[PDB]
Order: structure tokens, then sequence, then C-alpha cells
RNA sequence: UGGGAGAGGUA
């Protein structure tokens, strides 16, 4: 156990062991940016990629082309924090080297005549930062990755939607990356059509006329030949046996002497082997035999040339006779079935209405491009542009892939259009489907959707800036000259970046990223969405890709999902689950060889995992070898049996591979009812990170893992010493062992103080080690929001009660003690920022400043003299944090004084106050305050005031880090002086500045002090540089928006408490919302006079199944009764022996658990750590379905001194009487939803108006009036309240001179009405007169 | 071919296919 | 038959009592109350918490031929849970579209 | 002024 693992350790009550670790937990986004942004050179993804699938370009005539050399990406103009202070996007300058080569074509080749390159600036990319968002206008986002079919070819039958036949018309569909589909498919005629782009159908036939192919061809495609032979007027037939399967023979077959079935006799197998057993081949077939056939090919008379019978067409006698007469003595008809070897191409070669390569192109135009006159260079152009061009169809890599592993094939590369072959093998596949060979794709399998991510998405974008600027320097360098352009200026550098920009800024799945808790950003970027460009559509979607297919299974999570209509469409990965090359999920899994279950790992995607049989996870082993049974559970082909423990081939990885991650933070998980394991896995994402973060006593594990993985901690990058904390910085001394030998071996750690989130939440960082503690690489250093010690901490364990009480749990309510309020235990931060933004109109500009007309002093008393607030000023609501007056001239007049303003005169004076105030029943104070003017102007006193702030903070920070740097550097020249040499109080009584030009001779030691010096030298001269650069990026002006003057950002920090009407929620989806807040005199208690914290009702476990509510209870009791031992042994201090024994009793408790925290290698101090820190509880992890029991639970209660039933005797604490029953107490962790009840309440009386409706505007931030919908009319009608319904349909809505009647007769005391007519229905009557429509209201 | 068509640009361009060009 | 065995356990354990004899009589287990008045619940929820959660089905409207022999107090295995949870996000698709 | 889209969430 590593020195900060001793600290607290979590009693894991897991009983299989971990093989294989949860790994990282943004590899999917980091790596998809990281292939699309990294240079590759001949794996080509990204950017590189693009540039070679768009470069070179020549002209029309060959004089010239630009070719693309190479890329590189230039720093970054601002940092992260500067991007989220000034409003502006996070990225990158792109930098290709562009060589422009001339041709001479007055020349035969003149290759060499002018040669012209230049880093040419192609657009800005955003970059991404080191936790998997971007930053983008100031605004972190996150791309969610998309779950899309897969480039291909899919067979899929429907399920008979025609029931005039009952039948079922088998389809194909080749879908490519880019360019048109194809759709072959049937009709209940049996004859096969073809839709491009899901247009008018055509037979089948026109795309193989297309393809060069006649009938004749056609037909040795798609059929076999029944190949006759007449002789001398007796017809004959050369028969193979394997032709005649399930008729009744209506022709006698016959041999040499043998004869074998009889009229009416239906031929069978047993016949059939008789007959490869005589082996007879030349069989006489009478004459009605021939007439009913097909023949497959045209019969020219050598004669006379006259075309006796072409192929595909029905023989008959006077057709025979003319053959016989001719002298074709041997025919060729084609073999056909009525069940297995269907007549379908014949069919469709009939009802086809083409008869040439010409007639099928001009068709195929004809159906393409509908009223226009085809021609024979436009067609043959626009049927090879369609499939057969590289640049305007693509299967891309993984369309090859999977086409050729759906029809069966062996190589998996290949070019990315389609071909003769291709097609003709879609159309073979197509029609064996139909045949019987062969079953319909599975279109919701896992083998057939890929995941299409941040990096394909935006290499796709790129691409399509690429093509517009490839067809822009395309038409300017064949228009242009050549003797005076440059790449620079024959390269347009807008399209690339608004491609990019409109991308990363408001695509569907360019996402604003939740941050309330680590939890909500770590889900939020593992997230997948089966909607999106290209994907489903939301509303036009069933439940058929709205379920849990067989091949989710770890891969895609079952019970993380949203439950509005977003469900079956947005999902969550799975935890070890990854991706192949080809962006197909796959999930690892341990392979078994001859029963040993090997540490062998394979990471096996859907379509593998059914071919293997693999075992269940929760199967026993022993010694890690063969299984313990000999009939182990496992799954097959998406369905589960019983197999043999030789008979097995893999083996689940872990018992959390099917979970999501916040599916795997539920503990007890397989207790709980997956309605309410769904809704709880949901709700763990709301929770606000509290005052002081609290571990939860029933954990699972991988707390540690989401509180480090989520990137909102701060872990060690090197293992060392720790040589000052304050509350914003951690300087680590690193270990010699991990430190370079040319750096000073310093880790500066800066921490982020009191930021606002996405959320309007808070997010700062406390240091949680001490002054001179060691640490090791992969240490938490400082916490996050709302993680402690390097554990995720959502909520707080607050002792529970399960008993109903009074009505005040009705119905999912919650009844909280005082003790909840007083000590601050659901207190949460809500920074919030409000921006004045000083605007510029035409009747002038709007004045900043400190008067402001037409207010008192309890105005202006915490103003500055710039009319600004002051950092620190405890404001409330309805306070002015910055004075803004507008111009001479208002902007919009009251009804008031409105006509005070006509009849008198509008004075063009007496300003409006347009002030930023807070707004109403919000307290807090002021934290930070910036103010953003436009370059060119001068600023402002307070402005200028915050900027010598920031020049002398910038300053100090710069010159502190240079000073720690210099002392780690100058005690690494000491100690490498002092290793070399004995020169020990002649280096003390020297200055630091006499320390790197003494010494002695050259050694590996004076190279080491030589490069150390030189390594001071440069790390001043950065410092004076960054100071520099520092000092004129926060000196130089911000181009805000044009029409803005300056802007400024208040700050406030409200804490908010919890109150009635707040929700409330635990992590097994018991939801609910704070009733009352109970005195603790009021609350009950058990016998030691400790009341409990929270009263939940008992009515919601039974009917919602979710029974680790319950067991998490009693778990929880057990581990504070364990923590409350150990507290009892530490108040009365009574040894460290009595101590170390009582611990590891009480970490050896379990049945066969696999963690064994031995205390006898802890030292005494290290001891008297864990048990301060275990005096507040004993944590458990209980791993999901891999938990602790109940005979585990009632062993930890017993041994923590209480009642192993988990129910003890309580009080009233109001009567003082017992409660008959005894009930359930223990600790639950219950989290504080972002749902706040100040946040919802809102009401009106009477504000502002819609512009076309004079109707009441809508939402807390434009204070809007209720809808009284189309419903509650309804409901008001059926009851009859028609005085009710008129003043809801009027006064309180448009009628604009009736509601201003109706406020100043309740102002006189007159509780009466004078209704109008609706300016919604004069909008409307106004409508309809504009479609032309002569609407009129008629006067009787 | 007259008739299946409703893009105005389209008509445009096969009304104006007509004519020929001149040398 | 496991959930008659249940209901009947459930319903008539009380009999440890006096004053005429051991006799039976109806039980004070909060469990069978909440069900029994009518509170909330049901014997089919009352069959899931304590007998046998029962047949599952795909989701092509099949019964699967082995169904979870667990219970929501012992705890479902890993297979059990990923069966259950093809009816539960079924029922939940369908509250919303209908 | 206060509109329209897109995304997410609650009952």
């Amino acid at each position: 156990y590593s020195y900060t693992e001793k600290k607290r350790i979590r009693k894991d009550f897991g009983k299989r062991p971990q093989v294989l670790d949860v790994p990282y937990l943004l590899s999917i986004q980091l790596d998809s940016f990281q292939k699309f942004i990294e240079q590759d050179p001949e794996g080509q993804y990204g950017l590189e990629a693009a540039f070679r699938s768009v470069f070179p370009i020549q002209s029309y005539s060959g004089n010239s082309e630009l070719q693309y050399v190479s890329y590189r990406l230039g720093e970054p103009v601002f940092d992260v924090q500067e991007c989220q202070i000034r409003g502006v996007t996070y990225s990158a300058p792109l930098r290709v080297k562009l060589r422009l080569v001339i041709y001479e074509r007055e020349a035969p080749e003149g290759t060499v005549k002018d040669i012209k390159e230049q880093e040419v600036y192609m657009g800005e990319i955003p970059l991404m930062t080191d936790n998997g968002t971007f930053v983008i206008n100031g605004t972190e986002r996150v791309i969610v990755s998309q779950l899309h079919r897969s480039p291909g070819v899919f067979f899929d039958s429907d399920k008979g939607k025609t029931h005039s036949s009952g039948k079922v018309l088998y389809n194909a569909r080749i879908i490519p990356y880019r360019g048109s589909w194809l759709d072959f498919e049937f009709d209940p005629k049996d004859n096969l059509f073809v839709r491009i782009d899901r247009r008018r159908k055509l037979p089948a036939t026109i795309i193989l006329r297309a393809l060069n192919y006649t009938t004749e061809q056609i037909l040795d495609l798609f059929f076999e030949k029944v190949i006759f032979e007449i002789r001398d007027n007796k017809l004959q037939m050369e028969l193979v046996p394997e032709r005649l399967r399930g008729e009744t023979a209506s022709f006698d077959i016959e041999a040499n002497g043998k004869v074998y079935v009889e009229k009416g006799r239906r031929i069978t197998a047993r016949h059939i082997r008789q007959l490869e057993k005589d082996d007879v081949k030349l069989i006489e077939v009478p004459v009605e035999y021939i007439a009913g056939k097909v023949v497959a090919k045209d019969y020219i008379d050598e004669s006379t040339g006259e075309l006796i019978c072409a192929a595909n067409m029905e023989l008959s006698l006077d057709l025979l006779a003319k053959l016989s007469q001719s002298g074709h003595k041997r025919i060729e008809t084609l073999f056909t079935n009525d069940l297995d070897h269907g007549p379908y191409i014949s069919e469709t070669l009939r009802v086809d209405p083409t008869n040439d390569r010409l007639s099928a192109l001009v068709e195929i135009y004809r159906m393409m491009r509908p009223g226009e006159p085809p021609t024979r260079e436009a067609a043959e152009s626009l049927f090879e542009n369609l499939f057969f061009s590289e640049d305007r169809y693509d299967l891309s890599a993984v369309g090859r892939m999977k086409f050729n592993r759906s029809l069966l094939r062996e190589e998996i590369e290949g070019s990315g259009i389609l071909s003769k072959d291709d097609i003709i093998d879609v159309m073979k596949k197509l029609i064996d489907i139909r045949n019987g060979k062969g079953e319909v794709d599975d279109i919701d399998h896992l083998g057939n959707r890929r995941i299409r991510s941040v990096g394909e998405m935006a290499e796709n974008q790129f691409r399509v800036g690429l093509v517009r600027v490839e067809r822009a320097v395309k038409e300017r360098l064949s228009l242009g000259d050549l003797d005076t352009l440059m790449p620079q200026d024959m390269i347009n550098a807008k399209p690339i970046s608004a491609a990019v920009k409109e991308f990363f800024g408001s695509s569907q799945l360019s996402q604003f990223m939740d941050q309330n808790n680590p939890l909500s950003e770590i889900t939020h970027k593992r997230r997948i969405s089966a909607l999106g460009p290209g994907g489903l559509t939301r509303e036009r979607a069933g439940f058929e890709v709205r379920d849990v297919h067989p091949t989710h299974y770890g891969r895609v999570c079952p019970i993380e999902t949203p439950e509005g209509p977003n469900i079956g469409l947005i999902n969550s990965l799975s935890v070890y689950a990854q991706t192949n090359e080809y962006g197909f999920l796959e999930t690892p899994y341990r392979k078994v060889t001859d029963g040993v279950v090997t540490d062998e790992i394979h990471y096996l995607s859907a379509i593998e995992e059914g071919n293997y049989v693999i075992a269940q996870a929760n199967s026993n082993l022993d010694e890690e070898g063969h299984f313990v049974e000999d009939l182990v559970t496992c799954r097959s082909k998406g369905e589960s049996s019983l197999f043999s423990r030789d008979q097995v081939d893999y083996m689940d990885v872990s018992t959390q591979q099917v979970v999501s991650v916040g599916a795997s933070l539920i503990p007890f998980l397989e207790h709980d009812d997956a309605n309410r394991a769904l809704m709880g896995a949901n709700m763990q994402r709301q929770a606000v990170p509290t005052l002081r973060a609290d571990k939860p006593l029933v954990g699972t594990g991988m707390e540690r893992a989401v509180a480090v993985d989520s990137g909102v901690t701060a872990v060690a990058k090197r293992g060392g010493v720790v040589q000052y904390v304050d509350a914003s910085r951690i300087v680590i001394k690193v270990n010699e062992d991990e430190m370079y030998p040319g750096e000073a071996g310093i880790d500066i750690y800066n921490l982020t103080k009191y930021t606002r989130s996405n959320q309007n939440t808070c997010i700062n960082q406390m240091p949680c080690v001490s002054l001179g503690e060691p640490v090791e690489r992969g240490d938490v250093l400082a916490d996050g929001p709302s993680t402690d010690l390097g554990e995720l901490a959502l909520g707080q364990n607050m002792r529970v009660a399960f008993m109903p009480w009074n009505g005040y749990n009705f119905e999912d309510s919650i009844l909280v003690s005082e003790r909840v309020v007083q000590e601050d235990r659901f207190t949460t931060i809500h920074i919030q920022e409000l921006a004045c933004v000083s605007r510029d109109t035409k009747l002038g500009p709007e004045e900043i400043t400190a008067d402001i007309p037409n207010v008192g002093e309890a105005a202006l008393s915490k103003l500055d003299e710039s009319g600004i607030v002051y950092i620190g000023a405890e404001v409330t609501g309805g306070d002015i944090l910055v004075g803004k007056v507008t111009p001479k001239g208002e902007t919009q007049l009251t009804p008031e004084e409105k006509l005070l303003r006509a009849i008198f005169g509008e004075k063009a004076s007496d300003v409006k106050d347009s002030s930023l105030r807070v707004p109403n029943g919000v307290s807090g104070t002021v934290i930070d305050v910036q103010v953003f003017t436009r370059d060119g102007v001068e600023k402002d006193k307070r402005a200028l005031e915050i900027e010598e702030m920031q020049l002398k903070q910038a300053k100090k920070d710069l010159s502190e880090e240079l000073q720690i740097l210099e002392a780690g550097l100058f005690s690494r020249i000491r100690a490498v002086l002092v290793a070399g040499g004995v020169e020990a109080e002649k280096l003390d009584k020297l200055p630091r500045d006499r320390w790197l030009e003494l010494g002695l001779t050259d050694e590996e030691k004076q190279n080491q002090l030589e490069q150390l010096a030189e390594q001071y030298d440069e790390l001043k001269h950065e410092f004076e540089k960054k100071l520099e650069a520092k000092r004129r990026k926060i000196t130089q002006g911000d181009d805000l928006a044009p029409g803005v003057l300056k802007i400024v950002k208040v700050y406030l920090a409200v804490k908010r408490r919890i109150q009635p009407g707040d929700k409330m929620a635990g992590r097994h989806g018991n939801k609910g919302v704070i009733s009352k807040i109970n005195p603790i005199e009021d609350m009950p208690y058990d016998e030691n006079g400790t009341p409990v914290d929270i009263v939940l009702n008992p009515l919601g476990v039974p009917s919602r199944m979710n029974i680790g509510q319950i067991l998490e209870t009693h778990l929880g009791m057990a581990a504070k009764g364990i923590g409350d031992k150990i507290n009892a042994m530490l108040k009365q201090q009574q040894e460290v022996a009595k101590l170390r024994e009582f611990i590891q009793r009480a970490y050896d408790l379990g049945a066969d658990v696999r963690q064994k925290v031995d205390l006898s290698t802890f030292s005494d101090e290290e001891v008297m750590r864990l048990a301060e820190n275990l005096r507040k509880g004993m944590p458990i992890a209980t791993p999901v379905f891999d938990g602790a029991k109940e005979a585990e639970i009632k062993e930890l209660l017993k041994l923590g001194d209480l009642p192993t039933s988990g129910q003890i005797r309580l009080y009233d604490g109001r009567t003082g009487e017992q409660f008959e029953r005894p009930v359930t107490v223990g600790y639950m962790y219950m989290l504080k939803l972002n749902h706040l009840v100040d946040d919802k309440m809102h009401a009106r009386s009477t504000g502002s108006y819609s512009l076309v409706t004079q109707q009441p505007l809508g939402g807390k931030a434009q204070f809007g009036g209720q809808r009284f919908g189309e419903m509650e009319v309804w409901a008001l009608e059926a009851y009859g309240a028609a005085y009710t319904l008129q003043e809801m349909l009027t006064v309180k809505s448009d009628d604009v001179n009736g509601r201003t009647k109706m406020y100043k007769n309740i102002v006189d005391g007159n509780h009466q009405m004078e209704p109008g007519m609706p300016e919604s229905f004069n909008v409307l009557l106004k409508e309809i007169r504009s479609l032309g429509i002569n609407i009129e209201l008629e006067d009787e | 071919e007259i008739g299946r068509t409703t893009d105005p640009v389209r008509m445009y361009m096969r009304e104006m296919g007509t004519v020929e060009l001149l040398t | 038959r496991v959930s008659k065995a249940m209901m009947d356990n459930l319903q008539t354990e009380t009999v440890i009592n006096r004053d005429g004899q051991e006799e039976k009589q109806v039980s004070f287990n909060s469990i069978y109350m909440m069900a029994d008045s009518g509170a909330r619940g049901s014997a089919a929820q009352i069959r899931q918490l304590a007998g046998m959660r029962g047949l599952m089905a795909k989701p092509d409207g099949s019964i699967i031929e082995t169904p979870i022999t667990a219970n929501f107090r012992e705890g479902l295995n890993v297979l059990q849970y990923f069966i259950s949870t093809h009816g539960a996000r079924k029922g939940l698709a369908d509250t919303a579209l209908k």
C-alpha cells in the first residue's frame, strides 16, 4: 500500500479478483482527436488523409498544379484560461507548405518553369483540452460520439407489409460512406427492382444492361442450363441427377433398358439415390416437357439469317418444329424450379422495357434527372459518376470490409467504388436469400453499427472545407496568369474556418458540457448518440431501435439512458468497452484453455463473440484454474444456456463489464429494479457539489477511478516530497530517480479557485496533502469540486429512518432535521456571472457612470467612483452592480408617462435608468469584476485599477515561480557539487550567484553543472520573455463585437442552504422533495438520544422494488457503528495496540474477500492517521453484482455491537413515547439535485408583452406568465367557469385596452372587467387576409 | 421531354436546349 | 407454486401466541400489511420481492426458456439483470409513447 | 427589443 493509500483504506467486500483494471475512462475522445491531429506516414488519418484526398490538383489544361508537402500547427495565441475569460475559441493556427509547380504546355514537357512554396495559413482548428473538452467561444463543449450504420451492404426483408398475399419482400441496400445509394428489392410478383437514392423503381436488369451485359450474359450469370439434345424427331436431354427435387413426374424418366418413375409419382430422394448409383446421363423426353420452358440462347438461322427464336422466350410446338427444320439439334434452355431456383430474372427481363445499353442509360437518366432531354455523353457520364468514380462515391475502407464480409469474400481491402462483380454478387446473394440459403441481416446488431467520433467528424468537415477551397483555387489557377500568383494569395482562408467553426459551434453533436459534478463530465464525454447528422431522427423512430440488443453486453449500458423521448437513442459506453480500427465496439474477455482461465485478454467485437461460447462472470474458480463445477452458465448466439467446463471458449473479464460508470457507482445495484436503477444512475449526474465533500460509507471502488480519470482533481505527475502548500499552489520537489538530468526537479501545481462552471455551480480545488509529506507518481494532491481524498463524493451520509411521520413524508416527500441545516451539510455555492455591455446606439453612446437619475443614496452605497461595484460587496436583490445610462433619448417608455410625454412633450433629455441589477430574491457577495474595453479608447479609472492589479499579480506570480525554480536549481547545483568535491562551508558563505562559475576540472558533474547553468540562463531568459508577452497581452485591447464600447462582467456568489421545495435523492432512484425542516427536539431519537437526520417513507420501497436502498441503509449503519467504536477508542485515548487489533479485526471480516489489509506492516503514526480518518465511519466498497451479502452485513453489525436486524427502538421526540414497531435506522448517501426551488419559484402580476401577439412573455429570466393552454381551457369549459375563462383569454392576456382598464379597476377597488377583441385574433385576421382570402367580422 | 419536372432552372435549361450554338 | 408458498409463509407465520393456545392469526409483517391494506403494493410485487422474479420476455414478444429464479432480496446475477433490462426499457418507452 | 432554431433536462 502506498503512503497516500494508507490514509483511508476502503474495506472491499468483493470476491472475484481484478484481473484487468478499469482503463482510462476518457480514452475515446482523446484517442480520436489524437488520430485526427497527429502526423502519420502511410496509415493516413485526419489532416494528412484529407490533404492527400484533395491534393494535388491540376487545371483543365494542365499548365500548373498545386502540391501538398507538409502541415504543422502553431502555438495558440491564448491559453485555456485566457480563452475562457475573454470569450474566444481555443484553437491553433494551421500552416502548410503548399508547393506550386508550373509546367510549360508550349513545351512538350516543360516541368520546371517556376516553383513556389510557402506556409499557407488555411484556417484555425480548435484544439482539445487535456480532459477531452473543446473551449468554443469561452464555453466548454463536448463532441458526443455517434452510432450510425456501417457502410456496406445489408439484406433485410419487411415482415409482410402487403396483407393481400402475406408474402415477405427481401431487399438489399448498398450504403456507402459518401455517394448515392442502391436498393435491390422484390415485389409481390417476384420481379426484382432497383432504387437509386430511394427514387422511382426500375426493373433490376436496367443496371445490368447499363453495365454492358446483354441478355445472353445476364441469363448465363443468373441461371444454369438444362441442355437438350433432339435427334431424328425424338427428344433427349442431358440429365445430372441433382436437378429433380420434390416434384410430380408428369413425364417418366427412362434409361437404356431401365424404368424408374411412374405416372403421377413424385420424385423422391430414394429415386435420386437410385439414379446416381445406376449412373445414366442421357434420357429421352417427350414433346410436352419442353413446352413450358424458357430458352436461354438466341438461335440465328444459318441459311436465311433470320432470328427464328431469341433468348428469354416461351417455346411452343411450332417453335420446336421450326428449330428442328432449321437444324439446331442441340437447343439450350435454362434450369428453373418453383421452390429453390425461381424464375425471377426471366420475369424481370420480360417486364423490362429496354433492350440495349444506351436505352438503359437513357432510362437511368430519366429516372435520375426527370424532365430533361438525355444524350449519350451526359447519360454515360452520369451513370459513371454515380458509383464508378473516385471523387463522387466512397465505401472508405470499412464499407469495403463489411462488403467483402457480407458477400463471404476473403480480401478485406480493395477500392471504394462499386464494380460489375460487386453488383452481380449483391444480386446473386439477394436471390440466395429469396431462395432460402442465408438469412437477413440484423440491423440492430453492434457489428453493423460503428462509432463515429470527434476526430472522424472533424476530418469530414475539414474535407468539406477542403473541397470548397479546392474548387475556388482550381478555377483561380485555370483563369488567371502564372507569373504574379502565389499560393498565399490564391488560397482563401475563409471557408475552412467557416466549416470547422460551424461544426464545432453549432453541430447537433457539439454539446454544452454538463459539469455539475465530475460524474456528469465523464458521462457526457462517454456518451453515444444514435441521432445526429446522417443518423436517426428522434420523432421518427420506434421501439425496434430503442430496445436492448443482446450484443450490447459489455459495449453499451442497458441501465443508463434518459427516460424522455431520447430513451433508446442516447446511450452510454460500458466501462471496459473499446473500439476497433474501423469503429466497431469491442469488449475484453478472458481466454480459457483446457479449462484453465488464463490472463489472456482478448477484445472481441460483436460478430466474433457469437461464434465462441463465453462463460459468465459469476462462475467460481480455484487457484485461477478450472471451474469448480462441471456445468457452468454461458451465452452463445445471444441466448443463454448451460455448457460443460471443456466446451467453454471465453470468460468475462469483470463483473462491472455490462454497466456504465454511473450505473457502476450504485451499490447493491443487483437488488434494485432496473427502472429505479436507471433513474438513480441518471439522477447521480444532477448532484450539486456541497460545501464540504463527504466520502460515501457504502461505495463501490469506482469512486477513485472516476475522481482521477475525470481530470477534475490535481494528480501528481512525478513522485517526490512536498515543499510548499498554499490554498492555491502546491510545490513538489521531485525524487532524484524520477528526475530528468536537465531540469530543476520542481513541479508547480496551481489550483483553480472559485470558477463558475457551465451550470453556474462552484469549481474550486483544495489541497489534500500536508507540508513535508511524500507523494508518488499518480497521487492526488488537490481535491476537486465533489471529490474527497481522491474519492468521488457527490452527497452526504445522513442518518436515516424509514417510518411515516404524520404525513410529512406522504408521496415521496422527505422530512429533514435541523442539524442538516445548521451543519451546512447541503449548502452549495452557486457562482453566477452577469454582464453589462455599454452598446453604441445611434443617439449617442450609453455611458457607464457613477451618477444615476432618480435613485436614492441607498443604491450608490456600494458603487465605486466609476460606477462599478466593489470586490467583496454583500449585495442583495435589486442592488446596482454597474450603472449604465442610455444617451439623451430613451428606448421604451411606460404608458403611465407615455401620454405625459405625448401631450406635454418628449423632452429629448432626461435619460433612462438601464443599470445592471441583481435579480429579485438573489443575495450573494461579489467575488470578481472584469472590464473589457474596446481597443483604441482610454478605458476608465476602475478598469485601469483592475489592469494594474492584473499587472502586479502576473509579475508576482512569474517572479515567485522563478524564485522557486531558482531555489530548486541551486539546491541541485549544491547537491551535485557536494557529490563531486568536498565544498560545504565555502559555498554557504558564498552567495548563490557565485554557485555556477566555481568548481574543479571537467567531469560528469562538471558537465551537469554547466548544463544546469545554461538551464538557469534560458530559464531567466524565458522568464523575462514571458513577462513581456504577458504584459503586452494584458495591456492590449479586446476586439469585441461591432457596436460594443465596453463590457463589465460581475461575478456573484450565492450560498444556498436547503429548504422545503428542494429535490433530494439517493443512488437507487429514491428521489423526492424536502417537505419540512423539523426541529431536533421533534425528530425521532434512539435510546442514546441521537436523533435521526432524515425520515423517509417505507411505502416507497415495496412497489418500486429498490431493495439496495435498504441494504445500503443496513451496511451504512454497520459502517458508522465501526467508526463509532474507533471514535470511542480515540476519545478514551486508549493505546495503539488495541486500535490496531480492532481495525485489523474489522478489516478481516469477509467470507472470501480478495483484499488482505495487514496492519503489521503499518507504523504507529500510520495507524493513528488511519484511525483519525476512520473515526467518522469505515468506508466500504460494495462492487456491482459482487457485493456484500446479508450474512456479511449482519456479521459486521454484530462486530459493531449493533442489532443484527438493522432495526432499533425509536422514541417520539414530541410525546416522548416509544414507537410500537422497530424502525429501520441507518446511514444512506443522499444527494442534493440541481432542481432548486429558488430557481423554480416564479410569479408575475404584470410585465412585458410580445410584439406581434401582445401576450405576456415566457420565463423566469424575462418575467413571464404561465401558459393557460388548450387543456386548461378544456378544464374551465368542463366546469362551466365562463367568466374565469373569458378573463384568462382577454384581460390577463392580449386585450391591450382591456388589461389596463382591469388594472386600474383593481386599484380602484372595482373587481369588474370590460373585455374586448384579442389582438392575437386581429393578427390572425390580418394573416388570413394577407393569404388572399377575404375573412371579415360581420356586424350582424 | 416535357412533363414530370418542377425545378424552374431545369425547365429553363431544357427549353434553352432547343437553340444551337453559333460559329 | 413458489408464489403460493411465499404468500402463505408471509401471510400466516405469526402463530406464537397465548391465552387460548398457540394459534394462527394474520401476520404483522410490514410488507404484508402494506400489501393487504391496499396502501402501496400488490401480490405480484411481493412475489418479485420475496418469491421468484418470474418468466421474462425477449423484445420480440417471446418468453425465454429459463426464468429469473432469483429475487431482489437475494439479488440477481449479471445475466438475469441484463434479461430484465429488455422489459424494463420496453415499458419505459411504452409509457412515453402512450 | 425580444423572435426563431438546435441541444439537454424535469413531472
